[PDB]
């Protein structure tokens, strides 16, 4: 039960991992651009903003 | 006609960030900010495919920012160095015009606004091409001839 | 206007080898490379179904190369011997002008731009017409007029 716990903890640890990665590798050209704006609906699926 | 909407950073020859649009813009591969009051306080975003920091103009300087556009007709254009000729795609210039520590340089359309952001160039043959970065079709992209030097 | 752009292959009547948007281009029906020190190092890919080799630019070179288009309106173009007109999907010349030795050489578009290369010239009586390579619809095809001979 412990090695078993904390691998599945580290394991939604890894899956939590894509908003350290995915997010920002779908999302950065958003940020980094010049006064353009995002999709709405992308914007929902990243969480990212209540408008623009 | 105007140049003077860049501000520099660090107290050496390291290259110079735009206030462009909604926001300042530097080149990421050097260092050192502190050359103007808004570098030491604002949180910058940067991704390692462009090269870019980015953060949004701070609420003193909003009126301040240099107008933008995507488009890039084949021809000529300007930037700090004098004039630059977009062609077969690439900007060129004379070589040893630009250097080194000349970098995060607007390249602009001749009706008085930005289209790209200079971060380097090539030396295959003397009338050298730019690394850039640019926004076609509002996204961010990244432009670099073979070979070429980061600056 | 300029051919200067053209490299000669070996001290024999064989051909030449165009600079032309990112590569170096020639015919593969001739042979002997080594009038020109980059014709020496570079590795060719090569097709019997269109009579290229090509090899992508060294980097000290790209300044040199041609400026290039697809775009082939009817009308008249530019080549070593002067005058050469594209109609009914042809390019067609004065009878005599070309000769065994001058494959391998660009046509120009008025606007100082290659649109296709020679291969060799079919003729029947006073009319004169070429066996040519060129890139419509962005991708390289080869034109051969009936009984052409290579030059």
């Amino acid at each position: 039960v412990s090695v078993a716990s904390f691998v599945l903890l580290s394991m939604v640890g890894v899956a939590v991992g894509m908003c350290m990665c995915a997010r920002r590798r779908c999302i950065t050209p958003y940020e980094l651009t010049p006064g353009a704006t995002v999709p709405f609906l992308l914007s929902l699926i990243c969480c990212i903003r209540t408008a623009k | 006609n105007d140049c003077i909407f860049e501000v520099k950073h660090e107290g050496k020859v390291t290259g110079y960030a735009c206030l462009v649009g909604d926001k300042v813009m530097k080149p990421a591969h050097v260092k050192g900010t502190i050359d103007n009051a808004d570098l030491a306080k604002l949180a910058f975003k940067r991704s390692s495919k462009y090269d870019l920091e980015c953060a949004q103009i701070p609420v003193h300087m909003k009126s301040d920012a240099s107008k933008f556009t995507h488009e890039k007709p084949e021809g000529y254009y300007n930037w700090h160095h004098g004039a630059v000729q977009y062609s077969g795609g690439r900007f060129t210039i004379p070589t040893g015009a630009g250097k080194p520590g000349d970098s995060g340089r607007p390249i602009f359309d001749n009706k008085g606004r930005v289209v790209a952001i200079v971060l380097g160039g090539a030396n295959e043959g003397a009338r050298t091409a730019l690394s850039v970065v640019t926004w076609n079709k509002d996204i961010v992209t990244k432009i670099t001839p073979e070979g070429a030097e980061e600056w």
